[PDB]
DNA sequence: CATGATCTAC
DNA sequence: GTAGATCATGGA
């Protein structure tokens, strides 16, 4: 008959959050067609017929009755607590991921007590590597997703409202009554299955943790939430990305940037060569004011578009690069992020060089060696990287060429010291850092550069190319050739 | 290239020769022993261009290395450019643009 | 049918914000019709904004503009008290820097006299005759203009970024605004085609209209 | 008939660390964004010069509605409906009421809203910033936290935009006050208790003119960062000499003449028939006359 | 009325390292960046300069609310609650107590800047190495010196003062700066002044910022800069206004057309002290005190 | 801090 | 009876 309530990607008053929140309609509509196969089984005879790109919901009787079933059948909850979307596939999914997606809804979306009413912390006790770790996390008796079908409905007729629905910060993200003593008129308004479609908004989204790295991670655990809102191009390709998502381990949501979430979003992705591979995602940046904040805050929002190349160097990237180590104190397991990795996804997101900001993000910002020891632990994938790279190899040339010049170096005090006087590489290359801190202008840095070069006594990369090399230090900027000699440091075999 | 990259290229060049020369001058000196050490004259080198610590001293030591290579060739295809850059640039640049040719020698097999 | 009118816009920064940014100052890439729309009525001096409904309006991107994030002491009315610290809220504005476009100005579905293309052509022609108040402004009332004026199809006879009605687009411009809340304000969803075309395409051209 | 100054001004050279963004750690990040060429350069919010003109207004007499407690570092309004004929900060700077934010018309009658008569662009640094901090160490063996901060400087110059209806204006005499402290700015909101930059201006670019459009915004670059050079921007003098901005409506002083006057042509120039004076209050007297002749404020 | 007193004021030639920031592994570097014509000075901090005036206030007998323990290396609160009634260093340097009445802030009347040399930075070094055979990881090391002379610009707003008669003990401790922090047992840099260039105006506006130049990259020469001689000529800056006072006064009197000039009718004197007296003098009848 | 339930005044 | 102001209400 006449659907009652028709939702298409292809309308032209929707937003990102709307297509979002039909994308996650498909998929919990798609898993309760799984669960109850025959529409009598379901409250008020609700059926649905999906498409690439369309949404229709038919059913009989009260609106009230089948939208208070859809709603409820949607959003669950389990005996632990735990928010339950049936959209996602909760018996594949573990309980450290399920819990964790479960505090990203409660800290992005349901910032509020007016929308959640709180249980007891449920203490749960799980066994890794021969320790239990006490996860402790806040269980519910009751959010506002689960209730919305009476404001989608009228009170009387208990009939789809035939007006707009004033919507508030939990269903639309940003969506903030800016002035408060304007509380009745200045709310956004939207028409209730929009309201439907941003109900369903959290299913498809991602949740990630931001780590800063200037605070030490064992100091203070992650606040900062990043919620990766991906555009939608086709309710079944999202619905598939998504239920592959569900795959990734949960200390790979550790992030420490946020086109680092962007990229591990689409990270397990299949390329197609033949196809032209092109997606799109935002990253929004939830963060508490001040200590004593009582809820998170929208800081930024970013948008990253991401390519077939983009997509294949982060894969590369995560291949080769050190994963996430897994810290297991008492009660508590610190996850210790990359921070190369994590730069290397922003410097890709951001289009510029994967090495543009090395150096005033690992060695000036280093407080005891912590970032610069795991450089000589993602060794092999700085030499992977510098062998795949797009183009430049004039400094890679410059590579070699500093990496004789060390050779030489170490060598002439390693023949000078004997066995046992002989110091671990660890000592001379903090000296040499220190010694490329100390450049501040083109004129030292330069200097200091051509008298290392040439204590390093014969350079046949250097010989073999005289002119290149030459021009190069003469041209280049001395920053870039200083990020590009930690790098050479880093991937130097003894 | 611009004009400033090829007179700093062939300055690199005169001072390769120049270190060629004064080189075949220590091996004609000490052919006695199994051979004449390379890597003692390079850090001989070194050590006397770092000693120099203002632009008088540097580049009487600059012009007295470039007469005692010799012919210089390259010196001799280019007497003004070479010579405006050497009088003009600041002693510094020309130190490193001396041991970047330093460390970019070939001795000759 | 005469010619639609074009104007070389320059303004060093701007923030058309996004109807549902409210916690933070997200900007549109492009501006949206309406903001060009009410930036031709403070043009031409005109306060009633159902006055040249009808007008349509193509929008050329001369370059693609870089987008920059600004700390900002916003106030808001949220206690009685104007000294209360509550009134004052930190948050991020995105702005937009060295925006140069094109907008192409048809008026042929206009049913009022004179129409927004002839009052604009008027006040070009004699400016000494032009009664408005304030200064012109694209955005926000401190973003000021720095270049407008009347041009022709090849100002910069280069390559344009057009912005094209389409169905399967990202961006999401309004039309027409709803400054209360959003029950008035008109969407429709566009992309940002690269053409160097100096004429407007069909799809780009969009009507501002009432939202009856 | 409508009456508009439109002006550019510089700032002297010296080291800045005005607005601030959100703090990062120790670091206070000066808050910055792109420009031309692409290049990232320090910005000053337009409110931050808007309150450094409120605060000018309120202390030379002046009465002001929204006067700044300097005790408690909070703002007081002594009046709760605003009066722009009475308030020059109201008549300026325009106000905004809880009505005007619930409502589509400026009228609810009393006016809902005024737009303010003085508009200003954010001020822009004249050199690309590059990464410059400063250790913040207090003195003392007792060394807890809240100690080793890092501040970021900018030692380069800054120039705004701003541009005023005259006509606009409730009181007509108000926007002689407004010029004076523009020229006589007392400090944009900064950490003058460490670096102390004076925002008066050093070179100007005024234009007193009827038309709605002056494309004299930025007129003021020399990029090549580290340096203070700044002269003008080759595309105003370009668009002076194509005609448009006419020279009869330019008033141009500061340091800038000096630069002007050593240029060659410049005697024959089209730039050469605009009001140049070396001297700041020279111009700033005669553009005033000129204000007062167009106005009738004799 | 609201008077403001601005100054510029030049210190003398020396061996300089006040301002070492996060060292480098073994070598100690001093602050340093870029500034005029791109090439890198030294800056010495603000802070150190408002430290110098605590300081002195302290040890003039002045009623300070921070005091500074010489023998303890600490700092002490008289009171708990800032009175800038009571206090010199309250009333003039300002304060605010941020922890979870009385203002809990105050915007302090003394606005200074950076000190900045007056000549770019060569590069020079100074190796240090402890005495005795016995050598370990901490035997030898570097510290950065620098030869030259620091200029540095403050603003006084003399009507944001509690009490007026305050701004006297500041000008007599700029004058009579004490040590400046820094290395005082290795490098020790008088900071008094030598050359001064002052504005006792009621205008808000100040043009005589860094307005210092050298004759020569690497020399001492310090003399005063073309744009502000300039502004003097052309009548920007009132003569009457302005006090000048130090060794740049030889160079000013050396001057062709001198005498003839603007510049001359402005209040200049060589001896410091001189120019100091009449300057205070002026300020306390046109303050009233 | 944002938002709704509630208190309360017209 | 309804709109404006107020107050509660949130942790490991």
């Amino acid at each position: 008959t006449q659907p009652k309530i028709s939702l298409s990607l292809h309308a032209a008053d929707t937003t990102i959050m709307h297509r979002v929140g039909m994308t996650g309609l498909y998929m919990t509509l798609k898993r309760l067609e799984k669960q109850y196969p025959l529409s009598r089984q379901r409250g008020g005879h609700i059926s649905w017929f999906l498409t690439a790109d369309t949404i229709e919901l038919f059913w009989e009787g009260s609106d009230f009755i089948a939208l208070s079933w859809l709603i409820n059948e949607s959003f669950q909850l389990d005996d632990t607590g735990l928010i339950h979307l049936v959209g996602l596939d909760n018996d594949r999914i573990d309980l450290r991921q399920k819990i964790h997606i479960h505090e990203g809804i409660c800290g992005v979306f349901l910032r509020l007590n007016k929308f959640y009413q709180a249980g007891e912390i449920i203490n749960t006790e799980l066994r890794f590597e021969e320790k239990q770790v006490e996860y402790q996390y806040k269980s519910l008796t009751w959010y506002a997703h689960q209730t919305f079908a009476e404001k989608l409905c009228e009170a009387d007729t208990q009939q789809l409202r035939h007006d707009y629905i004033q919507i508030t910060s939990w269903l639309y993200l940003g969506g903030i009554v800016r002035h408060a003593r304007t509380q009745n008129t200045t709310k956004l308004e939207e028409k209730p299955e929009y309201a439907l479609a941003l109900l369903f908004v959290p299913v498809v989204c991602h949740y990630c943790l931001l780590h800063i790295p200037s605070e030490d991670l064992k100091e203070r655990k992650p606040h900062r939430y990043l919620v990766v809102i991906p555009e939608i191009k086709d309710f079944e390709d999202a619905s598939q990305r998504r239920w592959r998502l569900q795959q990734l381990e949960t200390k790979q949501f550790h992030v420490s940037s946020l086109g680092e979430a962007g990229l591990l979003y689409y990270s397990l992705d299949d390329i197609q060569p033949e196809v032209a591979y092109y997606q799109a995602c935002q990253v929004w940046l939830y963060e508490k004011t001040n200590k004593a904040s009582r809820q998170r805050t929208l800081m930024s929002i970013e948008e990253i578009k991401i390519d077939k190349n983009i997509l294949i160097t982060y894969q590369q990237v995560q291949k080769y690069f050190k994963t996430n180590y897994q810290i297991i104190k008492y009660k508590q397991i610190f996850i210790k992020v990359n921070p190369i990795r994590s730069l290397i996804a922003d410097n890709l997101v951001k289009g510029i060089h994967w090495w543009s900001n090395f150096w005033e993000k690992l060695v000036i910002e280093d407080s005891k060696e912590y970032l610069f020891n795991q450089l000589f632990s993602n060794r092999e994938g700085f030499i992977i990287m510098a062998e795949n790279s797009e183009e430049d190899k004039q400094y890679l040339i410059f590579i070699k060429v500093f990496q004789q010049a060390m050779k030489g170096n170490f060598a002439k005090i390693y023949a000078k010291t004997e066995e046992g006087k002989d110091p671990p590489i660890k000592k001379k290359v903090e000296r040499l850092r220190a010694e490329l801190n100390y450049c501040y202008d083109e004129l030292s840095f330069k200097e200091y550069l051509s008298d290392f070069l040439v204590r390093g006594g014969l350079n046949k990369y250097f010989n073999e190319h005289q002119e290149e090399i030459a021009l190069l230090i003469k041209k280049s900027p001395w920053q870039e050739i200083r990020i590009w000699s930690l790098l050479a440091i880093a991937s130097y075999k003894p | 290239n611009s004009e400033e990259d090829k007179q700093y290229l062939i300055f690199i060049k005169v001072f390769q020769q120049a270190m060629k020369g004064n080189f075949a001058k220590i091996y004609a000196k000490t052919e006695e022993g199994k051979d004449p050490p390379i890597k003692k004259k390079v850090e001989r080198l070194r050590a006397e261009l770092n000693y120099c610590y203002d632009e008088l001293s540097f580049k009487e030591y600059l012009s007295d290395f470039l007469v005692r290579g010799g012919l210089n060739k390259y010196f001799n295809e280019h007497q003004e450019e070479i010579a405006l850059l050497i009088k003009k640039s600041p002693w510094q640049e020309i130190r490193i643009w001396s041991l970047l040719a330093i460390a970019s020698y070939k001795p000759k097999d | 049918m005469i010619a639609p009118l074009i104007l070389y816009l320059d303004v060093p920064f701007t923030t058309f914000r996004e109807s549902h940014a409210r916690e933070m100052g997200k900007t549109y890439p492009v501006p949206p019709p309406a903001t060009v729309y009410g930036m031709l009525l403070s043009l031409v001096g005109e306060t009633n904004v159902y006055r040249h409904c009808g007008v349509e309006l193509a929008i050329a991107m001369l370059s693609s503009p870089k987008k920059s994030r600004i700390l900002r002491q916003m106030r808001r009315f949220k206690n009685a008290d104007f000294s209360h610290p509550e009134n004052v809220i930190p948050c991020y504005q995105e702005i937009l820097s060295n925006l140069k476009c094109l907008i192409w100005v048809r008026s042929d579905e206009e049913k009022i006299q004179p129409s927004l293309r002839e009052r604009i052509q008027l006040a070009f022609d004699h400016p000494e005759l032009v009664r408005r108040f304030g200064c012109l402004f694209l955005g926000e009332s401190d973003q000021l203009i720095k270049t407008i004026k009347l041009a022709r199809e090849d100002y910069l006879e280069g390559v344009r970024q057009w912005a094209i009605r389409d169905n399967r687009g990202r961006l999401t411009l309004p039309y027409w605004v709803d400054h209360v809340g959003s029950r008035n304000t008109r969407f429709l969803r566009y992309r940002i085609e690269e053409m160097d075309r100096l004429s407007p395409p069909d799809l780009a051209w969009t009507m501002v209209q009432s939202p009856i | 008939p409508n009456y508009y100054l439109y002006g550019t001004v510089l700032t002297r050279y010296g080291l800045a660390s005005l607005n601030h963004d959100i703090r990062r750690g120790n670091k206070t990040i000066l808050q910055k964004g792109y420009w031309n060429n692409g290049k990232i350069h320090s910005f000053v919010g337009s409110s931050a010069i808007r309150w450094a003109l409120r605060f000018y207004l309120q202390k030379q007499g002046y009465l002001v509605n929204r006067v700044w407690d300097e005790e408690e570092h909070i703002n007081r309004l002594t009046s709760e409906d605003f009066d722009p004929e009475k308030f020059y900060d109201d008549d300026i700077f325009g106000f905004a009421l809880l009505e005007s934010a619930e409502t589509e018309e400026d009228t609810s009658s009393t006016p809902n809203q005024r737009m303010g008569a003085l508009g200003m662009n954010m001020a822009v640094s004249l050199t690309p910033y590059d990464g410059a901090v400063k250790l913040g160490a207090k003195s003392g063996r007792e060394k807890d936290s809240t100690s080793l901060h890092f501040t970021e400087y900018h030692a380069t110059r800054y120039q705004y935009y701003f541009g005023i209806d005259a006509t606009h204006l409730k009181d007509f005499s108000r926007i002689l006050p407004m010029i004076d402290g523009i020229m006589n700015l007392p400090k944009v909101g900064g950490s003058s208790n460490i670096f102390n930059y004076p925002f008066c201006p050093d070179s100007l670019v005024f234009q007193w003119t009827n038309h709605f459009a002056s494309y004299i915004s930025y007129c003021f670059e020399y990029c090549d960062p580290k340096s203070k050079e700044a002269k003008l921007s080759q595309e105003f003098i370009d668009e002076v000499e194509c005609g448009q901005i006419d020279p009869s409506k330019l008033w141009i002083g500061g340091t800038i003449v000096k630069d002007l006057q050593q240029l060659d042509n410049f005697e024959s120039s089209p730039l050469n028939k605009a009001h140049i004076y070396r001297n700041r209050n020279e111009m700033i007297e005669a553009l005033k006359t000129v204000i007062k002749r167009d106005l009738g404020l004799e």
